[PDB]
């Protein structure tokens, strides 16, 4: 099905749809149209139910590994019961506990997740998508639904085109196409026709696309999915398959500790074969220590950091395209800004204007007038009248009743501040755009930084072609070869320049956007009164102008702004101002608002304070510099990197789109994680470069945001040191929960190492092998996730991705070498403290091994003579596993009393977690219930503990907390030292 | 005069299940605290 | 892993094996050392708390098992042939050994003391009474140097398991009874089980130097017609109250069963 009217002539459009096609159908029509052909908005899929994502979340992670426990336990169970009379229920309430926690885990998680994406998605409805159509003569910005068929609307850089359309007028128009053709480069649009195809054609658009630049008008002539894109069943939003650094690391982890567990259990499972073990007690001895070897539980922590990030970030008014991407944000080290828009408020009021060759102090004063200057000569009339005439920017309709300061333009900021000052002091610009006939205009850019008119000359000495320029005053007077004083055209010496270089330092210099602007009378003679005017072609004379004035406009600092540079500067994360503008407004909001601090100077500040030449000075005497965007184009790749390692405050003044990649790659290249804030279209490229893309909710354009990996709705720059720290937290929480995890292996291996080679009875078994790692790893260790940031979370320098991971090699070591061994030695001696304390001393157990397992040697002798029945002894060391586990529960309440922070004291930290306290109590109450339930013995061969047999681990609890409190203090004292290095994981 | 082969077992268990409810019950309580 | 160990560049084996490796090697040397010393004092604080005489608690062994003597190699299961003297070499050397102290001449410094009467003892001096190998009649070494074996009438001696300041109450007795059918005819020696309350309490392996238990010895008489066979044993304590011999879930406390296997 490809039917269009990409072939049908432009007289037919108005007859088949009933609208203008510069007026456009009115707003009856439009709301008509919209009550019967319905909405702008494709049909939402159903990707998948709820039953498919919770058992995802069942079936996910190590859940299928404990699936595969339970069932082999269920199966030895059977076959147990199927063999012997009288058989244990072990494996049946083992297999029954182990589904039980799968399920239980699996139903939390995917709460989680459910309360995470409804999160997410509250915020895609949230930002509207804004298109402006031309409405009953005058243009309106609307949401993207009520867009119908028929009326016509505008399209310029950055906007996303809102329906299927066909070009009428397009002036410097190039889309990017490439969702349906697959290519990045631009494509110029025509109002001609050209091909036949209605997909290769050049005057239609085929929706979900951008302009990136030049500006259209275009009749819409499909709307919802009557589209090209609504036809097609391919999805629309293609995910990628990006894996952020923080993925790619759990991943890495999990595949190393799950090939280590597994070579452990089949060990084990092998060495017990050995030991005259049974086949159904060898397997579920596997799987035990199998089970207890892998971090269950992790992936319910990385869902809960990311369910509480996800809260904090929609409370600060932060859009987050994924919430995995808020650990680079956190481990980012440098940070580009944008001078306009983001480090200022973007409200531009008119200021000064320097003309005559006299500074003007001008206020806007919409009541008593005008301070102390006045209409003075013609050559305000003539400012005034180039800034009429070259301004694009118009009120919205109906718009005309308050005054002109509170009215609003739908325009730049530059443009709207002159449109108001101007009608201020003159009035009626529709009038004055009525009377100049606007024949040719070449649109705004950033590559050439002027905006230029052609008009048709009213006046009774008319040459009928008046050129009109605003724009950069450096490059401006570089081409207008004439000045304009006291109304008569003088020639431009040394001292004019001179004087305008002077005037631009005092303008600038307060922090101030000037514009320069120029009018040139086209001769007749070269001119007739027809003629063809082309881009392409060279035809008006483009250089040698008559230069008139500048026009400076205030833009104050944003409020916010200089907080939250101060606390990136101090945070470790170096702002590189990365600006359009003259260097001398740059450098001022430089250092309005921190970026360079007062104490540091150019090269040029220092050769002007020597009074010395720019020369000879040396360059590393100067740690901030203002590099010129022309400087950058000869710049080596080498060259580049002196200047991005050596100044620690850098601003680029008059940068291009281009160049602010060039910046990007630098300062990628130079080890250093960039986040670029870009709002305009001039930042697309430089988003997706950036290693985090943060744009603009209200001032960027509609393809920054959708480049960006967030979005500040509210614009605030001090939401940047918000995501920041919400980074760094989740990694913080994230390695102590990891570092919680670990720290129980060795307690559940070494007993069954040192079975082996004492040759002693088994310290800890199966069950309680279970007991241990499903009571007191997985809801303390999902408790740490909920844990608060530190008190200097962000005066700590930005992680090194290399040399800080995840997991180190002093994570590993802490956990496998100092605090598991603690737990193991608390272990031991509970359980050499219960065996004594019933009559087999210590020395005694030194080879009772293949006696004590005999089922047949029913009298097993004491160290005091007595002789003991083998389900006798048995009792005795049941109760030993029972204690052991009991025990380990109590060394570590103080690991994750001291995992609960890193370098901070637990007392500094407090009690904020009610999750953690949580988890303390219902692990020693679980602890507690399965030692003193009665059928416990039969059942989970649980027995009573006696009262004194609890505090055996005490002396070994305290040990651990004295020691990571001692050497805490060390590494706070002793900063970049030897604990720092070998013991800071 | 004391008997040994005997130990108060029903009473400890008793005391422990006592114990773990209490500590059940703070548990609970500490977490929807209001 | 290229450039793994590589000893050139100031990197060698990972970290720097001059200083980085011996400063952690001391590191977790003195860290262990600790480690182990804390742990040693610990454990011998706990030492000293108990007693070197009676256990602190005897409430996991409240009632004696009785447990055969010799040990077969599999599972309670005497197996042996009348005209094979290695079959049963084990069995004789095991009992020879355990009866070397039953023996007159060795039991000779023990007190005697009268019968039926429960022994308790309160001064430090802790006499044992002896029992004399002469009440395992036919059952003992001093006769025929194998214990019945050789002829298909093997000998197995019956012990109650020791606890300390175990006071059995009225009269316990050992009867066994043939689970074959009672084909063959097995005869505990000292009369009835006859454990006597002379031997009891136990004060322990320190305090009650030179106690020597009861025994009974039980033989089961292989006759010539039926040649080869498997009999099936019992033997429970049945005349004390104190004693408990009806648990379930522990096959061996107060019982105890065993099969004899005979040949040629
Ligand atoms: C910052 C420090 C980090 C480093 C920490 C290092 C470790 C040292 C810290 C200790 C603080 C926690 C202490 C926990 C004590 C164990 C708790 C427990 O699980 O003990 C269970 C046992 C069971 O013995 P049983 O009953 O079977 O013996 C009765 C038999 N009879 C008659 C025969 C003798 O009990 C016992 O041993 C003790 C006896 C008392 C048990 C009841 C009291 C516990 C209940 C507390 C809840 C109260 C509400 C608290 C709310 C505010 C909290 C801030
Ligand atoms: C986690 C991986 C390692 C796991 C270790 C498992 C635990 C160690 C296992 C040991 C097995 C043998 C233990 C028994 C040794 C003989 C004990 C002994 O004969 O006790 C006697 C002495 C003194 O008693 P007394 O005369 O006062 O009693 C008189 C009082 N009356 C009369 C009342 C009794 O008691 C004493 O000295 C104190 C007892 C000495 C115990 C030494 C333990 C050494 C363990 C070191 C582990 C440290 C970390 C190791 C790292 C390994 C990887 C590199
Ligand atoms: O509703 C479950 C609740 C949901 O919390 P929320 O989202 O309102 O928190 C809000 C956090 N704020 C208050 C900071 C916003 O979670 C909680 O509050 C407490 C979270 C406890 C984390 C573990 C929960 C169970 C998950 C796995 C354990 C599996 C069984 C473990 C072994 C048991 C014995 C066999
Ligand atoms: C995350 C959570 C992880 C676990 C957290 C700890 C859960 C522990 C709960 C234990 C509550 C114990 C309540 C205190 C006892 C009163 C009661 O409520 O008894 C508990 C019943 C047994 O009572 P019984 O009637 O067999 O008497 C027993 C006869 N005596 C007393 C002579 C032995 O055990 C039951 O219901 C167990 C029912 C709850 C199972 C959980
Ligand atoms: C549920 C609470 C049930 C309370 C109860 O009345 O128990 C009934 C039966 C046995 O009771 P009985 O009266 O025959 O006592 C026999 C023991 N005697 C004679 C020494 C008193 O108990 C049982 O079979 C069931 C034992 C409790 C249920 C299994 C819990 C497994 C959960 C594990 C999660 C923690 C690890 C992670
Ligand atoms: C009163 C003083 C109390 C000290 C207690 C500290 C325990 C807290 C944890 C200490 C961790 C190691 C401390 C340490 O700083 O150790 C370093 C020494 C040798 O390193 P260095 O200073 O020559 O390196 C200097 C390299 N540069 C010059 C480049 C900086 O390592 C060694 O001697 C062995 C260190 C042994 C650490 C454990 C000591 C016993 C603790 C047991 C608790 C369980
Ligand atoms: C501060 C840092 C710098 C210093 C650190 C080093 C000092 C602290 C370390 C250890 C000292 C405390 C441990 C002393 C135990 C004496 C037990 C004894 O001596 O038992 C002796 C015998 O053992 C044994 O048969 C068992 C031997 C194996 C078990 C004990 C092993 C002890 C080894 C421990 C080294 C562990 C090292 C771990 C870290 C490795 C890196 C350093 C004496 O028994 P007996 O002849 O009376 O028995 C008579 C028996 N019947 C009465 C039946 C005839
Ligand atoms: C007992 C079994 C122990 C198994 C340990 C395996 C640990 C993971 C290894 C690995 O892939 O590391 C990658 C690493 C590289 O780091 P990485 O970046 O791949 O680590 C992953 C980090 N996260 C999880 C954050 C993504 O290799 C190394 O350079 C370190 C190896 C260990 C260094 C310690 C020295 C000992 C050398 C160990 C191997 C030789 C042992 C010789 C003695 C043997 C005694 C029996
Ligand atoms: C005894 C039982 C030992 C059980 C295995 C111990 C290690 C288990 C965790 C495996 C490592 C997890 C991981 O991702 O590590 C990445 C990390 C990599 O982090 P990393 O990058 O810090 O390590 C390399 C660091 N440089 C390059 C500076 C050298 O790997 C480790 O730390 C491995 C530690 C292995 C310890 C050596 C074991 C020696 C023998 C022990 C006794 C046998
Ligand atoms: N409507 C307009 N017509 C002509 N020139 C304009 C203009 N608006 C701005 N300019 C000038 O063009 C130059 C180029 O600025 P550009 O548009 O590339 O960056 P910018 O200032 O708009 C955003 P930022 O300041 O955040 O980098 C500016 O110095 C400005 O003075
Ligand atoms: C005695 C048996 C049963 C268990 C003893 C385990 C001990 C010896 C093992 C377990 C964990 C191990 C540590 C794990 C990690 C590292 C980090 C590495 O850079 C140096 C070695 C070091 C520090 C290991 C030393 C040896 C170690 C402490
Ligand atoms: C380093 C410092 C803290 C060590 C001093 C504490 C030592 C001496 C304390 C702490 C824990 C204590 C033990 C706790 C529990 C028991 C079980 C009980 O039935 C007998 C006493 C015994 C065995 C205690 C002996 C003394 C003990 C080992
Ligand atoms: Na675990
Ligand atoms: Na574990």
């Amino acid at each position: 099905v490809s039917m269009d009217d990409h072939k049908l002539s432009l007289d037919e459009l108005h007859r088949k749809y009933g609208t203008d096609l510069s007026r456009g159908l009115t707003s009856a029509r439009a709301a008509e149209i919209l009550a019967r052909d319905g909405p702008n908005a494709l049909t939402p899929p159903p990707t998948t139910p709820e039953w498919i994502k919770f058992c995802r979340q069942l079936f996910g992670g190590f859940s299928m590994l404990l699936w595969i426990g339970a069932i082999l336990c269920f199966l030895a169970y059977s076959i147990q019961a199927a063999t012997e009379e009288e058989p244990q229920n072990d494996n049946l309430y083992l297999g029954v506990v182990l589904s039980a926690v799968v399920i239980i885990t699996g139903c939390f998680s995917y709460y989680q997740e459910a309360k995470s994406s409804k999160i997410m998605e509250s915020f895609k409805n949230m930002v509207p998508q804004q298109a402006l159509v031309i409405r009953n003569g005058e243009k309106m910005s609307i949401n993207a639904e009520e867009v119908v068929v028929g009326d016509l609307v505008e399209v310029k850089g950055g906007d996303r085109i809102p329906a299927d359309l066909r070009i009428i007028s397009a002036n410097g128009c190039k889309v990017d196409n490439s969702s349906l053709t697959g290519e990045s480069e631009p494509q110029t649009r025509s109002p001609d026709f050209t091909n036949e195809n209605p997909l290769e054609t050049r005057n239609i658009a085929f929706f979900s696309t951008n302009c990136v630049e030049g500006t259209a008008r275009g009749i819409v002539v499909y709307t919802g999915d009557r589209t090209v894109m609504g036809r097609i069943a391919t999805l629309a939003s293609g995910l990628e398959g990006g894996q952020t650094p923080i993925a790619a690391e759990i991943e890495h982890f999990i595949h190393i500790i799950t090939g280590v567990a597994v070579f452990l259990g089949v060990s084990f499972f092998i060495l017990s074969l050995i030991l005259e073990y049974t086949w159904l007690e060898a397997v579920i001895f596997l799987i035990g220590i199998i089970v207890a070897n892998v971090p269950e539980g992790l992936l319910a922590t990385v869902t809960v950091c990311l369910t509480l990030t996800a809260k904090r970030m929609a409370r600060k008014n932060c859009l987050v395209k994924n919430l995995e991407a808020v650990e680079t944000l956190g481990s980012t080290s440098t940070i580009c800004s944008d001078k306009t828009g983001t480090l200022t408020q973007n409200r531009m009021t008119v200021a000064h204007m320097w003309f005559d060759n006299q500074i003007h102090e001008a206020d806007t004063t919409e009541n008593q007038s005008g301070v102390s200057f006045d209409k003075t000569s013609a050559t305000w009339l003539a400012l005034s009248r180039i800034a009429g005439l070259c301004n694009r920017a118009v009120f919205q309709a109906n718009q005309e009743n308050l005054p002109i300061l509170k009215r609003a333009v739908a325009g730049d900021a530059s443009e709207s501040a002159l449109l108001k000052c101007i009608e201020l002091c003159c009035g009626s610009v529709k009038e004055m755009r009525e009377r100049y006939a606007k024949i040719v205009e070449i649109p705004f850019n950033s590559t050439n930084k002027y905006q230029l008119s052609i008009h048709k000359n009213p006046n009774t000495s008319e040459p009928q072609h008046l050129l009109v320029m605003k724009g950069a005053p450096e490059r401006i007077l570089d081409r207008c070869s004439s000045i304009l004083l006291h109304g008569k055209e003088q020639p431009l010496d040394e001292e004019l320049k001179d004087a305008f270089q002077n005037a631009y330092l005092e303008l600038g210099g307060l922090g101030e956007r000037v514009l320069g602007f120029c009018h040139l009378f086209l001769p007749d003679e070269q001119f007739p009164e027809g003629f063809q005017f082309d881009t392409d072609d060279v035809n008006f004379p483009i250089d040698n102008l008559c230069f008139v004035g500048l026009i400076s406009m205030i833009d104050p600092p944003r409020a916010a702004v200089p907080d939250a540079v101060g606390k990136c500067r101090s945070a470790g994360i170096k702002v590189i101002m990365v600006t359009g503008d003259h260097p001398i407004t740059a450098k001022a909001i430089a250092k309005g608002v921190g970026i360079i601090s007062e104490g540091n100077e150019t090269v040029e500040d220092i050769a002007a304070r020597l009074n010395i030449p720019v020369s000879q000075v040396n360059p590393r005497d100067a740690k901030a510099c203002v590099v010129h965007g022309s400087d950058l184009k000869d710049m080596t790749s080498e060259q580049l990197d002196d200047i991005l390692k050596y100044h620690t405050e850098i601003v680029f003044a008059r940068t291009s789109p281009q160049q602010k990649l060039i910046i990007v790659e630098g300062c990628q290249r130079q080890g250093a994680i960039v986040a670029v804030t870009g709002d305009g279209v001039n930042d697309s490229p430089a988003l997706k470069k950036a290693d985090i893309g943060v744009a603009m909710g209200i001032a960027g354009s509609d393809v920054s945001k959708q480049a960006a990996d967030m979005i500040l709705l509210d614009d605030n720059f001090a939401s940047i040191v918000t995501g920041v720290e919400e980074g760094r937290l989740i990694f913080d929480n994230l390695k102590k929960s990891i570092a919680y995890t670990l720290t129980s292996n060795i307690p559940e291996i070494t007993p069954f190492l040192i079975f082996i080679i004492a040759n002693i009875p088994l310290p800890l078994g199966t069950v309680t092998i279970l007991c241990i790692d499903l009571g007191t790893d997985m809801v303390p260790a999902i408790s740490l996730a909920y844990e608060q940031a530190e008190s200097d979370i962000m005066k700590r320098q930005p992680r090194n991705p290399k040399t800080d991971k995840l997991v180190n090699e002093r994570l590993i070591s802490m956990a496998y070498g100092q605090i598991g061994m603690i737990q193991a030695l608390g272990g031991f001696f509970t359980y050499f403290v219960i065996l004594a304390e019933n009559g087999f001393l210590p020395i005694h157990l030194l080879g009772l091994r293949v006696d004590w397992d005999d089922r047949w040697i029913n009298d097993v002798e004491d160290s005091y003579g007595q002789q003991w029945t083998y389900e006798q002894r048995k009792i005795v060391e049941f109760t030993c596993h029972t204690a052991f586990f009991v025990s380990i529960v109590v060394v570590q309440w103080a690991d994750l009393v001291i995992c609960k922070t890193r370098r901070n004291s637990v007392f500094q930290q407090g009690m904020k977690n009610k999750i953690l306290i949580f988890g303390l109590f219902e692990e020693t109450a679980l602890a507690a219930f399965l030692s003193y339930c009665p059928g416990m013995g039969v059942a989970l061969r649980m027995y009573p503990l006696k009262p004194t047999w609890w505090f055996c681990a005490f002396p070994y609890s305290l040990l651990i907390f004295v020691y990571d409190k001692v050497r805490k203090l060390i590494i706070r004292r002793r900063p970049g030292g030897w604990v720092e290095k070998e013991t800071y994981y | 005069e004391d008997d040994p082969f005997f130990y108060d077992e029903h009473t400890l268990r008793k005391r422990g299940l006592l114990v773990a409810a209490v500590l059940f019950i703070t548990g609970i309580i500490i977490l929807t605290s209001g | 892993w290229k450039l793994f160990i590589y000893n050139p560049t100031t990197g060698e084996f990972l970290g720097r094996t001059a200083k980085s490796w011996g400063l952690i090697l001391l590191f977790y040397l003195v860290f262990y050392g600790f480690l182990a010393a804390l742990f040693s004092f610990t454990m011998w604080v706990m030492l000293q708390t108990l007693n070197d005489e009676v256990p602190k608690y005897r409430d996991q062994i409240p009632s004696p098992g009785l447990m055969v003597f010799p040990k077969p190699v599999t599972a309670l299961e005497y197996t042996f042939s009348r005209s094979d003297p290695t079959s049963y070499a084990g069995y004789i050397e095991d009992l020879k050994k355990f009866l070397k102290p039953y023996t007159l001449e060795e039991q000779k410094n023990l007190t005697v003391c009268p019968d039926g009467a429960l022994f308790e003892q309160k001064g430090p001096v802790y006499v044992a009474c002896q029992f004399p190998i002469s009440l395992l009649q036919a059952c003992s070494g001093m006769n025929d140097p194998d214990f019945g074996y050789s002829q298909g009438n093997p000998c197995i001696l019956v012990k109650m398991n020791r606890i300390i300041g175990l006071k059995p109450e009225g009269v316990p007795r050992i009867d066994c009874v043939s689970k074959n059918e009672d084909i063959p005819n097995v005869a505990v020696y000292p009369h009835n089980g006859m454990i006597d309350l002379k031997y009891f309490p136990y004060y322990g392996k320190k305090l009650h130097v030179g106690y020597l238990q009861p025994l009974v010895a039980v033989q089961v008489s292989f006759a010539p017609n039926n040649t080869g066979k498997e009999v099936t044993v019992e033997c429970k304590i049945d005349g004390s109250a104190n004693l408990k011999s009806q648990d379930d879930r522990d096959k061996f406390l107060g019982r105890v069963m065993f099969k004899i296997t005979a040949r040629a």
